[PDB]
């Protein structure tokens, strides 16, 4: 019984979000490539290279025309010609607008695809753009984060194959099964929010007691994502319960909206 | 075309030109070019990051409590460093000291990232380079069980569990959806594995792909996250509580033992599936001990890493060895110092960027990040590369060069400073190491050599994350909990001008972040990363980095399947965003 | 002394009376006496609950909503299964029918439970019976390999694996300091394991004593936690949110694909680890096909279990069969009512309770539990027994009687009733596993065939509970959401008087719960348990239970060591908390 | 080296408290009996019955006087002249006192030991007593809960191993480390608390939203305990997380403060 073709590409990236996918605790990154879906391009995991991997692109794209869902890390810059990232010796703005123009959705993973993410700081010295300021003509399913939680993502895929549609999405596109919340509305130290409970500085007493990180710079009360809830690495932590602030890093713009250790 | 000499190589570019763009199973944008001779021999590599995001220019202005953060993104593979590197490097300015905890927690974050990086890239980037996945398909299960135990006391050894795993292989090919194993290089005459190992190797992929998630449960423990987790300037936010009330708000005695738990099953991984396998793909391919030598041989770089003495970044207290070795002279392995502008030194004349003088190398606390792509006369267009024009600009990795030369950095370089310098924990296991494969010394300064040490270097982070772990305890046990300084928290505090250097050796080799602050805010960040090391572009000289020299005088089998050219490509373990930054 | 005759057994008590106070590796607190003859077999037992709490007592008063909270706390062991009963009675009494998917999730959580308290007992409670730990050490680990691959897909099975276990035990015992296995029956002649299944039988105890704490991550998943989830009248709380914003407070898809992978997890282990250890000890311990027959050829009980059809407990929807068989007639699977005052009756003329005629049995809308502490004219005295006088009474445990017969319940009752009943999967996993054995189907009517079919019946949940997941993904996939009726919550819409009756097949059998409301109160409330039944006292007509009746005609190879009885008592996985209540 | 020696003994109780321990995920139970402690006298899990059984228990308890820790799960009954709970033909209360009279310190695993949990609830048919009013000259360190948590379990153990010391403890005696704050205060839902956003019925809009529990009768409010921040079974729930309020199961009492669905 065959699997949905899905092929990946990466722009201007870290690789987190690739590296995150692959930490998935249910169902793990293997299962899900070797029985969920058919990853039929990948540069990161691919056994192919250059031509032999051009190869594979171009006969992916062409049998599947219509069927295939692009998984889209990282982002196109548009200064130099778009050859501050260059892929085939062209810009990468090309393979992605061929693999766009296929596809039957496109997922943006994280940030970077999403929005800008690090690159698109100030002052974007690449002119770095996110997916849907480029591909306008495809339903594209925003999946912020730096990079978005493991099983956020495993699980955004599982629905996708399991019940055979799209996710709905807020306003800007995200899920709103892992994003229609604020990181502050499910943080367990609110209790400590609402008392005036607060870590002063680092290791003080209050940071010894898990009180609440707001006036360390905490950025959750303005940030939707699922860390407070489904939690990092299996479950295991995420950035408040381990005693830093949220930095907002599900948030378009959210590396220029002060320093992470100012107030919201 | 031209010929020259350099280095002991004679850079030819007559002949065929091969291109290979995309690299691929590395992290992020590389292409390579070569000639190759009427033998089939590479006479001319050409080593060319794809990338570049400029994050030195976006750090200008910025808290220098913050740069952590975004220096983080540099790479997400060898997520953590860049962090490390930046708090080393932001407290190195302002004159800070953290807390013997801090220093022992980061050091914990370092050799699990060791742990973590060294082992998905054994299997998932270069095993397929090694392993001829879809050969497993003809093993006799019977004959993998055997031997799998005759190499080691893994359990997972069954025959019925090879068959189960070559089954699933089997039903996940049938229908043509080959996904990740499609149009690769298998059948080729450099795969030279038997059937039974190359189903040893495939389930091992496997298993190590489920294994790898476990291992960064300890970033998520100190760190919040993986990847990407959370650091400070002064030490680490994961406020420690043992026995007090409100100990489930910290860093407790449930969190520790969940540490504990992850460091035994990652060495017991580590020295039971990796260490074996980097031994047999050793025995069954020991031709590469000859092939890829590259600058091995010549110039080596370590700048060390892993402070045993808290704030001490000397000799006596680094546990991995720093040092330099150059003209093949390992008799002296020399003093590194990361403030020398004699030193560490980029040039960008054939890289994609602007200087005042493009002949002169610059030290980073004078470095320059004014990107400009200028490829010349490409066969094509600027925007449709054919060829790269490696006579002049050709990359968006500057070339850093120590004292004048072109080095080597890395596991294998690492190795051989260590060896060199007499650590005895490092001459016993490369010495046992070789006397197994019935090899000379030599046959280390090779391909096949990176792997090796690089797999023996996770079985070393193994045991030094127990030691840290050890460590931490002691000092609980004697009631020392503190894990921040704050008294130069404050910007108020600070020198109005300052500068400092923050290194280490990350998984790929020596890293080292420069950081001048002026008026609270940053003036200058400059980063020098392993992988701008070894996939530099030439210099003034014509000085070839120590990819384009590993690439030197290798034989193709089929010049159109590039399988020896990944072979040294991927023992390096290239991380172009780390390159290019 | 006395001797009468009963179901074919003749009950002599002259001889020598041995004790067995603590009966351990079961739950909760049980004392056996037996008498054994010149030949050393036994020709008397008596079954004595040795403890007792009173929450039939506890529960009157209180809100029917809460019954479940605090009934479940009768049993930690076979945790879930008294708050499932409890839910279902209150159901039954106010008239409340749940929503399909409270229903699946209610199979689910008992699908788990049957999974890992199955898997715990072969291992934990009853293996050492088998296993003789101390004879592991004398096993060859290449042959302990070589077995475990004969018998077994299971991965870990690799030579220097079984070697590494005999070691860990070697280093165990070298201090002196046995722990559990100091002062055990290593060695009895009743031991006929060779060593290298000794060391296979042990390896797999430890693996399994680490695997089952996974399983009840399903539990935590639905029911918040485990030991002890939550559950209510009217559904599950679990309440479902799959693709709205605020699923992160809600079972949602992360939350599921993780009970999926519980689930895989499961049935693997089960069907590989312990399904072959289940019939190796078949097959090194065939004569126990012969022993401990008891009721299984007699008496067997099932109410049934896992209804398909949401709240329909007929004979169409219960996938787990009921039925009840007397008198040897397995022809004659006869339909079982719990309403019906001439069906289920506990007698106290042998227990430590009040009845204004203890030579009748009530049913238990009319029962009463009015403790009473009399033993009697004991050897020694009521507060030091040295022998219980079982002529008058001698437990706290009442005595659970069917039509007036005394019956067996569990994993063989129910295996039996489904065999007869004709179900097509009990039958051919019955027949495939007598098959591989060798030995007739009367072979299941033994010691030896419990055990067998609690492995057999771990298999089959473990099957179930993906049945029932998929069942819950097509309704999610059909939009129906729903998990709580509550239009019957609130006490104003309840029957001024009603009772119900909640019936499910908790692991060790047929368990019910007799619920009366009045005045928005618990008027009555009385629990007959699986273990009351098997290990109940005898009734007015001396009619002896399941454990008196098993261990009846049992040869002892040494009278001081009672490893025979164990062998027994524990094949019915005894739970003493559950007994007494 | 060898391990130090512990007795467990269970009175009256449903046998949570030993299944809650083997549930634990770090240390592993397999590890803390092989490794950590030696198990010496445990009726749940040991090789020895009956008579047998019997010489393990006073061979341990002489030949380590002064020297085991007593875990002791469930409690005495005071009716029925003991009675109500018998071992080797006597009242548990004997083998508990005896048991005491050698050990160097006292765990009273769960609300059973501690306080006395559902047997004690009204009307208490046996007088079901907590361990504290019968042993009056030991030091009892209390881990309440029905169950405890497993990991709580074995991290009060592998601290009382590994820093040579019994817990600090409250003034009620249990361990500071984990009953030190309330439910309450470490609760990710206390955002809707503060918000007054409340389930009214099961599964309805607010239910489904993860809204808080309090109007369901939630007893966070007034309950120490970790589960809100160390979770149960290796960090993968809690009741409030799975819909439930807190029934109140570590504190003195729970049983008999009035209905589990009335307000706190
Ligand atoms: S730590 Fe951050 S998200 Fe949590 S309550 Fe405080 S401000 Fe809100
Ligand atoms: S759910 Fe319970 S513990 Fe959580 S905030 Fe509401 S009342 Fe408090
Ligand atoms: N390792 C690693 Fe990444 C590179 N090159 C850094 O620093
Ligand atoms: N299984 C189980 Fe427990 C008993 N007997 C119940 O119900
Ligand atoms: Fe995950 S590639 Fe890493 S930088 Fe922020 S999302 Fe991008
Ligand atoms: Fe854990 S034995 Fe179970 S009832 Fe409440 S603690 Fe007791
Ligand atoms: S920094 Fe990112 S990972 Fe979560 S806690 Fe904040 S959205
Ligand atoms: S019921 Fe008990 S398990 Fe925790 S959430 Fe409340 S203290
Ligand atoms: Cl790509
Ligand atoms: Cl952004
Ligand atoms: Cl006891
Ligand atoms: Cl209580
Ligand atoms: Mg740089
Ligand atoms: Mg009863
Ligand atoms: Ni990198
Ligand atoms: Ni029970």
């Amino acid at each position: 019984k065959p699997r949905i073709p899905v092929v990946w590409i990466h722009g201007l990236e870290c690789t987190c979000c690739t590296e995150s996918f692959i930490r998935s605790a249910h169902p793990l990154a293997k299962d899900v490539i070797l029985s969920l879906i058919s990853l039929d391009y990948d540069d990161t995991l691919m056994a192919a290279a250059g031509t032999q991997a051009e190869e594979v692109f171009e006969d992916i794209i062409t049998q599947y025309n219509g069927k295939y869902i692009l998984a889209v890390e990282g982002n196109p810059p548009l200064g130099e010609q778009g050859m501050f990232c260059i892929s085939s010796g062209r810009p990468f703005i090309e393979k992605l607008k061929r693999a766009a123009a296929g596809a039957s959705a496109i997922i943006a993973w994280g940030t970077c695809a999403s929005w800008g993410c690090v690159q698109a700081a100030r002052p974007n010295p690449t002119q770095a753009t996110p997916i849907d300021k480029v591909i306008t003509d495809k339903p594209i399913i925003k999946v912020p984060g730096c990079p978005p939680i493991p099983d956020v993502m495993s699980a955004i895929i599982t629905y996708m194959v399991t019940f055979d549609r799209l996710p709905d999405v807020d306003r800007m596109g995200r899920p709103l099964m892992f994003y229609g919340q604020r990181i502050h509305d499910k943080c367990y130290r609110r209790a400590h929010f609402d008392a005036g409970e607060f870590v002063q500085s680092w290791d003080d007493d209050a940071a010894r007691k898990g009180y609440c990180l707001y006036k360390m710079g905490c950025k959750g009360p303005t940030t939707y994502n699922a860390c407070s809830s489904t939690r990092w690495n299996d479950g295991v932590s995420f950035p408040i319960q381990s005693g830093h602030g949220c930095l907002g890093c599900a948030e378009n713009g959210f590396w220029d909206r002060g320093s992470f250790y100012s107030r919201v | 075309s031209t010929q020259y000499e350099t280095q002991g190589y004679t850079i030819n570019n007559a002949g065929r030109r091969l291109v290979v763009d995309p690299i691929t199973r590395i992290e992020g944008h590389m292409r390579c070019e070569v000639n190759i001779n009427d033998q089939n021999v590479i006479t001319n590599a050409v080593s060319c990051g794809t990338m570049f995001r400029g994050l030195e220019i976006i750090l200008q202005g910025r808290d220098p409590r913050d740069a952590w953060a975004f220096v983080e993104r540099i790479c997400g593979v060898c997520t953590g460093v860049h962090a490390l590197a930046s708090v080393y490097a932001i407290e190195d300015a302002i004159g800070i000291k953290v807390p013997d905890n801090a220093n022992i927690i980061r050091n914990i974050m370092l050799a699990t990232l060791w742990c973590h990086d060294h082992l998905v890239h054994f299997y998932q980037l270069a095993g397929m380079d090694w392993i001829d996945v879809l050969d497993a398909l003809k093993a006799d299960p019977r004959k993998t069980s055997e031997l799998a135990q005759s190499l080691s006391s893994w359990p997972k050894s069954s025959p019925g569990y090879f068959f189960d795993v070559q089954n699933r292989l089997k039903k996940f090919v049938e229908g043509g959806q080959l996904g990740i194993f499609r149009n690769g290089y298998w059948g080729h005459p450099q795969y030279k594995l038997p059937p039974e190992a190359n189903l040893m190797g495939f389930a091992h992929y496997l298993e190590a792909l489920d294994f790898q998630r476990e291992i960064v449960k300890i970033h998520a423990v100190f760190g919040g996250k993986n990847p990407h987790p959370n650091w400070i300037v002064g030490g680490m936010p994961c406020a420690i509580n043992i026995d007090e009330s409100g100990a489930v708000g910290a860093v407790n005695m449930e969190r520790l033992n969940l540490v504990q738990s992850i460091i035994t099953r990652t060495a017991d991984f580590i020295n039971n599936v990796m260490i074996p396998d980097a031994l047999a793909i050793g025995q069954f391919n020991k031709p590469w001990s000859e092939i890829g030598t590259g600058l091995s041989d010549k110039c080596v770089l370590s700048y060390g890493a892993f402070p045993d003495i808290a704030n001490d970044f000397g000799e006596k207290s680094l546990l991995m060895p720093g040092g330099a070795v150059i003209n093949g002279d390992f008799n002296n392995v020399l003093p590194v110092d990361l403030v020398d502008p004699q030193q560490v030194q980029e040039f960008v004349d054939h890289a994609w960027y602007r200087y005042p003088n493009d002949q002169v190398g610059r030290h980073p606390f004078d470095g320059i990040t004014d990107p400009w792509y200028n490829p010349g006369d490409v066969k094509g267009s600027d925007t449709n590369i054919q060829q790269l024009n490696e006579q002049e600009r050709y990359s968006w990795i500057k070339a850093p060069r120590w004292r004048g030369n072109a080095m080597e950095v890395g596991p294998l370089a690492r190795t051989l400073i260590a060896y060199h310098k007499g650590d005895a924990a490092t001459v016993e296991s490369v010495d046992r190491m070789m006397s197994a494969l019935n090899l000379p010394l030599s046959g280390i300064q090779s391909t096949l050599g990176r792997i090796l040490c690089r797999a023996h270097e996770a079985q070393w982070a193994a045991g030094k994350l127990q030691y840290f772990f050890d460590k931490l305890m002691t000092n609980l046990k004697n009631g020392n909990l503190a894990t921040a300084s704050t008294e130069k928290w404050e910007p108020a505090t600070w020198p109005t001008e300052c500068r400092g250097v923050g290194f280490t050796e990350a998984p790929r080799g020596a890293l080292g972040h420069w950081a001048a602050i002026r008026d609270g805010k940053i003036d200058l960040y400059q980063c020098v990363v392993p992988t701008t090391w070894n996939a530099s572009p030439r210099d003034p000289k014509g000085q070839i980095g120590a990819y384009e020299a590993a690439l030197m005088n290798t034989k193709m089998a089929i010049p159109e399947q590039p399988l020896e050219i990944l072979r040294t490509l991927h023992s390096f373990n290239p991380c172009l965003a780390c390159s290019t930054h």
